[PDB]
């Protein structure tokens, strides 16, 4: 077992999407060049305060398999540091990543070799086959323990946040409104609606915990949870949000002029189709 | 500090109880802050009173906890006599139900349920509930209601669990009912994405056709 | 198949190349097409520190009268360009990079340049053009991006304008867009000076893995809350702004199309005037389609919200 | 109303696939009684003018429904009604007739109702074709207002999800070719 | 009205898709495709 | 009421008590109603259209 | 919302009578009372009318609608004042801003709930855990 | 109910198919329509009717014209003019011929 | 109040009759829908014109 039990996280990490996306982008190019999803591996890099960790921004490390084992090419990593230098001096490197599922006996040699390079190196994997609705990102550390008389390195799976900006955000969702749009249309209420369903999804589950805990407390744990069960009760007579005249007079003042733009655009996106036909007409059979 | 109150209560009513209890149970009622008496109602001890010769004080936790107002109006005789903070706290708990149930609260409504005569004394009493963090709304004195975004909840140990099973479930059913509705849109999307490109790839195909005809 | 573009064809590149269809027409390249990968990248870039005016290389290749960009990366820039142009140590660092990636995988050579317009729009100025000029004189093809990151927060969205320019001397058949773009005093002078000396392709996004996956992890962590009202729309400056430009566009439309009723035998305003119609139709569909779908995500959850039970 | 519609809907089959060209004086008057009902003027009108004036003269009961039928065209209220219960009306005709009857009064009421913030009870009782103390009574029982001493009357004037879905989903499949 | 705004709708709809037909229809026309080739 | 009917005055005029109401109408309610006769107009127009294209391709006219 | 009965020690600490150099503005401390009370009234009254006002904060109908007009025009009371049907309409918030907060505080009330129950309750965090994994 | 729905493919009837057929059609729906109370479909019936384009003058044309006048009166209270989609020699040879709706109209 | 009015610095009307002041609040804030109204005629009407020329 690579894996420490028992054994809690003692520093904080910050992830950027752009690490996640530089990490999808070699999965996806490396699954294309050699067909089946050959696993990738690739260093991190940002800034360091203390037991405050923050990866902004991730590369990729050249690697070559000899006698079944991955070896960095630990100076193709320095000469890249050394162009990073001219570029950004700010970002420290703090890791390295790779994709697959759970450990195996070859991300600890690599893990390895990267702590022989820095103090203290941070392990990431990526899941490119999930099927849950969790992100499929986790951090690990290096941890040392005694099995069996013997130090063994182990991975501890680290709390780790997810950290932006502003301008990152902005971004971000400026690509999530461009993959609403499709290639010419390919799919465009697909992920609004999907959208939706994750986000009724999550509130879904909550439902199911609350529903499982009142069956269980009818039958056993605590006869009555105090605060919570008298809340939950109240947040179930405030389900039904009372609506006015107003509000239904709102409602559907809103969705009558709304209603009324989708019915220009139709009739915009008509006009035109009307216009092609004409024109196309013109050449048909009709001349000058 | 109302909850540390009531669990130390809780803890003394563990041990200390007849008419010791009685006096706590008085002490509840007219300390503020305990806007919950389900905490209490499950105590062995107020089974005990249940088959204890003593049952005003056992009525009165009991319609504090389910009853409402009009209740305590009606059983005025088999109750003991309340107090100002006992009768201001039972007024807060059937706003409370009222607002639960339903939001916006017209004026007739107030005055009907809660004895009040003048409508001065409902505008002090729904202050007096707002400034102490029961209920959080707003007033409209042109329409005489009386909007109430947020409010606690009641107690609930007995009969009410069915309800809330039943709404849990209608909720679950509910959400399920989506569910399934946003996957046959987006299965609806799909079919019409490949309509669409089902007419697409005949146009090249008839285009390619006729290239191959000339 | 949504992974086929990922693949390259080194053999198929060198035919492309040794080809040089683009010599046989300036309007050759008419599409664009960039990866999620590479528009986040060079947004991201631009960003940078709010409003900094930054430039990078794109890398690449050509399919058919298609330009694809699969990624972009920066140069060094001591004391913020102080030498000429954005390059300092630029040759070193590129050389490095291009062998670093034929090793790691990326065999993608340079196919373009991109570089930010903080707050004054996507164009091409006097320099760039002659950039872009110079960049068709060596490597052949070429494709000038411009990002606006200050306009992503004011118009919202904001699209990557990507560019070509024309060989000196050389006329656009007809090529006559008619769109408007909101330009600085201190700007619009130059950029109605050499507008013409360049044309705008059709950037547009195959439905790749790295789009869809941002979209689900930003509507799944801060984007989860489907709620904020439901229509940021409501505020009627980007719609009456959008509404207005093309209300004026077809009013242009129509006084061209009523001025070319005289005269008989002029093929080109035809093409153009018809051009105009369908440019101004779509932009109207496209704002539809985004009020529409901000609707039915509210209808969905303010029908449950209110009325479940 | 359904059932009137379905029977109307038959007999213009019926004119339309008749053999010699001539429908039965039932059938005709069915039709013309039923037009009659649904206030459709103009095709009664037409009709009547295409009944040969053979069948007139031979039934005197069509040449009655097209006096009321004019009546009605005048909307002469009390006219009306004196002329719907003066002729007597056969088995097929009868009850429709009353179906007829009906229908005139809920208008009558309805015109009232809505044009008329006040009326004469004279007036009132004549458009209802009623009389007069029972029609105020009737009235207050409808929760109106009645002045007795001016004699004058004061009427009170009076989509499901899957639907909607379906319309968006139309909204996004239209747009998005 | 918000029932008959999508009745037009409809009407619009099945209009554009008569309008498509057609034009498809004239792109099969050999005129159109030999100034096209 | 010559006023009105030429306009520049926007009023209505209460003859009952003989007061002269000014006319603000909402612009929604006056929206609505024309973008509908718009719509069907359009729809008019695009049968004629429509209709104009079915005697030229199939050659109808009078010989 | 102020009484007048902490009128009194205020009043004593001030400058035994009130800051400044005294008051006599009908003393500024009941002008603040006064000020504050109608703050108190446009966060729960949306709209009151002129004698209600004024028997809320025990003056004249007069002095309630003018106080109510000064605190308008400096900007520190947001609404408009009717003056035919006395009705002071404090603060109307449409009908979305309303909406989107009830929705907004529901949640997060789930989301306070949620994290009570694993918080105080860790048993039901694995009796979750062992629910979700069963179904 | 075949009226009401728009027709739009007009049958060559192996080119025996003469625009009178084609006018009568428009003439005789524009009369139903008005005898249903239909003006508005009358009217645009009428309309459609006397923008066929014929080189030769025809009674039915002239009756058509004729109706669309009296519809137009009666609907929108004025004669609504004809487009300059136009037509062909229909126009210039009726107006001179129906004076006395015109005048009507004025 | 009248000479106000007539200088544009009320926003608001008189009723004589029952001695009345009404200042129109023009809370909605909106005239938006009249931009989108004249856009939608004049591109329709433009439409309109396009269609019969081109035929
Ligand atoms: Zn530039």
């Amino acid at each position: 077992s690579v894996m420490a039990c028992g054994v809690t996280g003692s520093v904080s990490v910050a992830l950027h999407p752009l690490v996640i996306l530089n990490i999808s982008d070699h999965w996806i190019r490396m699954r294309s060049q050699e067909g089946r999803p050959v696993q990738v591996i690739g260093a991190l890099i940002g800034k360091q305060e203390g037991r405050n960790i923050e990866v902004m921004n991730s590369f990729e490390l050249l690697s070559h398999t000899v006698e079944e084992k991955i070896i960095i090419d630990k100076e193709y990593y320095y000469t890249k540091e050394e162009q990073f230098k001219q570029v950004f001096k700010e970002l420290e490197f703090l890791g390295w990543y790779t994709t697959g599922g759970p450990p195996d006996p070859s991300d600890i040699h690599v893990h390895k070799q990267v702590c022989e390079i820095i103090e203290s190196p941070l392990f990431l994997k990526l899941n490119p086959m999930t099927k849950h609705t969790d992100l499929p990102v986790s951090v690990f550390e290096s941890v040392i323990d005694i099995i069996n008389g013997e130090a063994t390195m182990l991975f501890a799976e680290l709390t780790y946040t997810l950290a932006t900006e502003e301008a990152e955000r902005i971004g971000v969702d400026h690509v999530a409104r461009m993959t609403a749009t499709g290639s010419g249309e390919n799919s465009t209420v697909a992920e609004h609606l999907i959208a939706q369903h994750s986000a009724i999804k999550m509130l879904h589950s909550r439902v199911k915990l609350i529903l499982e805990y009142v069956k269980a407390s009818e039958a056993g744990e605590v006869p009555f949870n105090h605060e919570i069960l008298r809340e939950a009760y109240a947040l179930c007579h405030c389900l039904p949000v009372l609506s006015t005249d107003k509000f239904k007079t709102d409602f559907y003042d809103q969705c009558n002029d709304v209603g009324l733009m989708a019915y220009l655009g139709t009739i915009t996106k008509t006009c035109n189709t009307m216009n092609q036909f004409v024109n196309k007409f013109n050449v048909l059979y009709d001349r000058q | 500090p109302s909850s540390n109150l009531l669990e130390q209560f809780i803890l003394l009513a563990k041990g200390t109880s007849g008419s010791a209890l009685t006096a706590l149970i008085s002490q509840v009622l007219e300390a503020p802050g305990v806007y919950v008496f389900g905490e209490l109602l499950e105590l062995a001890n107020v089974q005990e009173l249940a088959e204890g010769a003593n049952a005003a004080y056992l009525q009165l936790l009991n319609l504090f906890a389910y009853g409402t107002y009009p209740d305590y109006i009606a059983n005025k005789e088999s109750l003991p006599e309340l107090s100002t903070a006992q009768q201001n706290k039972l007024k807060h708990l059937t706003i409370v139900s009222l607002a639960s149930r339903m939001k916006c609260i017209p004026y007739s409504v107030l005055l009907k349920d809660l004895e009040m005569r003048n409508l001065r004394e409902l505008e002090d009493l729904i202050i007096e509930a707002v400034y102490t963090d029961i209920i959080q709304g707003k007033l409209d004195q042109r329409n005489q209601l009386l909007e109430v975004d947020f409010c606690i909840g009641r107690d609930i140990r007995k009969k009410d669990i069915n309800n809330i099973v039943k709404t849990l479930h209608e909720w679950c059913d509910g959400c399920e009912a989506v569910l399934l509705g946003i996957e046959q849109q987006v299965l609806r999307a799909n079919q019409y994405k490949e309509n669409h490109n089902r007419t697409q790839q005949q146009v090249e195909a008839e285009v390619t056709n006729i290239k191959k005809t000339l | 198949s949504i992974d086929e573009i990922y693949k390259y064809d080194k053999k198929q590149q060198q035919e492309i190349l040794a080809a040089k269809p683009w010599t046989k027409d300036h309007h050759y390249f008419k599409y664009c097409k960039i990866s999620a990968l590479a528009l986040l990248k060079m947004v991201m870039h631009a960003r940078s520190g709010g409003n900094l005016e930054v430039m990078g290389l794109m890398l690449g290749k050509v399919d058919g009268e298609t330009m694809i960009i699969m990624d972009s990366f920066a140069l060094p820039v001591e004391g913020t360009e102080t030498r000429v142009n954005a390059q300092a140590a630029a040759y070193e660092y590129m050389a490095a990079y291009i062998e670093n990636a034929k090793q790691v995988g990326r065999l993608e050579n340079a196919i373009g340049w991109y570089h930010s317009h903080p707050g004054y729009g996507c164009w091409l100025s006097g320099i760039d053009v002659s950039t872009q000029m110079l960049n068709q004189q060596f490597q052949e093809p070429f494709v000038a991006v411009v990002i606006d990151p200050t306009r992503t927060i004011s118009a919202g969205k904001v699209n990557l304008g990507a560019f070509r320019t024309y060989p000196k001397g050389y006329k656009p058949p007809d090529e006559g867009p008619s769109e408007y773009q909101t330009i600085p005093l201190n700007k619009i002078e130059d950029f109605g000076v050499h507008c013409k000396q360049y044309y705008a392709l059709e950037v547009s996004y195959f439905k790749s893995s790295l789009d869809r996956k941002l979209l689900e992890l930003l509507w799944n962590k801060y984007w989860v809350n489907t709620l904020s009202s439901s229509s940021l729309l409501t505020n009627a400056d980007y719609t009456t702004g959008q509404v207005f430009d093309l209300s004026e566009k077809l009013e242009q439309s129509e006084a061209q199309l009523g001025r070319g009723s005289f005269m008989l035998g002029l093929e080109t305003h035809d093409r153009k005037s018809e051009d105009k119609l369908a440019k101004a139709t779509r932009d109207s569909c496209k704002t539809t389609i985004e009020a529409i779908h901000g609707l039915m995500s509210q209808v969905i959850k303010d029908k449950l919200f209110n009325q479940i039970n | 109303a359904f059932s009137f519609k379905k029977l109307l809907d038959q007999c213009e089959n019926q004119e339309l696939e008749a053999p010699g060209g001539i429908a039965t004086p039932p059938v005709y008057g069915q039709l013309l009684a039923l037009y009659l009902l649904h206030n459709d003027m103009n095709n009664a009108r037409y009709l009547w003018k295409r009944i040969p004036p053979a069948i007139k003269s031979a039934n005197s009961e069509l040449g009655g429904i097209w006096s009321v039928g004019q009546r009605i065209w005048q909307r002469d209220f009390p006219g009306i009604y004196t002329t719907i219960n003066a002729h007597q009306w056969s088995e097929t005709v009868q009850p429709i007739m009353e179906a007829l009857r009906d229908a005139t009064r809920r208008r009558a009421f309805a015109l009232v109702s809505q044009a008329y913030t006040s009326i004469i009870a004279d007036d009132f009782a004549a458009f209802v074709g009623l009389p007069v103390e029972e029609a105020v009574k009737g009235i207050l029982e409808q929760g109106w207002q009645a002045d007795s001493t001016t004699r004058m009357v004061l009427p009170r004037k009076p989509i499901p999800n899957e639907q909607q879905l379906a319309r968006l989903t139309d909204y996004v499949a239209f747009l998005e070719n | 009205m918000l029932h008959n705004i999508d009745q037009e709708m409809l009407k619009c709809i099945e209009l554009d898709e008569r309008l498509k037909a057609m034009d498809q229809e004239i792109t099969v026309n050999p005129q159109f495709v030999q100034k096209s080739m | 009421t010559q006023l009105i009917l030429e306009g520049l005055i926007s009023a209505r005029v209460d003859s009952h008590s003989k007061i002269l109401y000014a006319r603000d109408v909402d612009q929604r309610s006056t929206t609505f109603e024309k973008s509908l006769l718009m719509g069907k107009e359009f729809q008019r127009r695009a049968k004629a259209m429509m209709l104009r294209a079915a005697v030229l391709r199939n050659q109808i006219h009078v010989k | 919302i102020i009484r007048g009965n902490q009128l009194q020690e205020f009043a004593a600490m001030l400058m035994p009578h009130q800051k400044a150099t005294t008051a006599d503005g009908s003393s500024i401390l009941d002008r603040a009372v006064i000020e504050h009370n109608l703050l108190s009234a446009s966060k729960l009254y949306n709209n009151i009318t002129f004698e209600e006002l004024g028997a809320l904060l025990e003056i004249p109908a007069a002095k309630a609608e003018k106080i109510a007009s000064q605190m308008i025009t400096e900007g520190r009371m947001n609404g408009f004042i009717d003056q035919i049907d006395g009705i002071v309409h404090f603060e109307t918030r449409e009908a979305l801003p309303t909406w989107d907060k009830q929705i907004q505080s529901l949640c997060f009330q789930v989301n306070n709930l949620l994290e009570k129950i694993s918080q105080t309750a860790p048993e039901w965090t694995a009796q979750a855990m062992e629910a979700q994994m069963a179904q | 109910p075949y009226l009401d729905v728009d027709m739009m493919d007009i049958c060559k009837e192996n080119g025996a198919y003469d625009a009178k057929h084609f006018l009568c059609y428009y003439y005789y729906g524009g009369m139903i329509y008005t005898g249903l109370k239909n003006f508005e479909r009358a009217l645009y019936f009428y309309e459609q009717a006397i923008t066929t384009p014929a080189m030769a003058v025809s009674h039915i044309m002239l009756e058509s014209y004729k109706k669309y006048i009296l519809v137009s009166l009666i609907l929108l209270g004025k004669v609504q003019q004809l487009p300059k989609y136009t037509s062909q020699i229909v126009g210039r040879f009726i107006k001179p011929l129906s004076n006395a709706y015109h005048e009507l109209a004025q | 109040l009248v000479q106000c009015i007539l200088d544009n610095t009320i926003h608001g009307r008189i009723d004589q009759v029952n001695q009345l002041l009404e200042l129109d609040h023009q809370k909605r804030g909106g005239a938006r829908y009249t931009a989108l109204d004249k856009w939608t005629n004049q591109l329709n009407s433009l439409n309109q014109a396009v269609v019969s020329k081109l035929a």
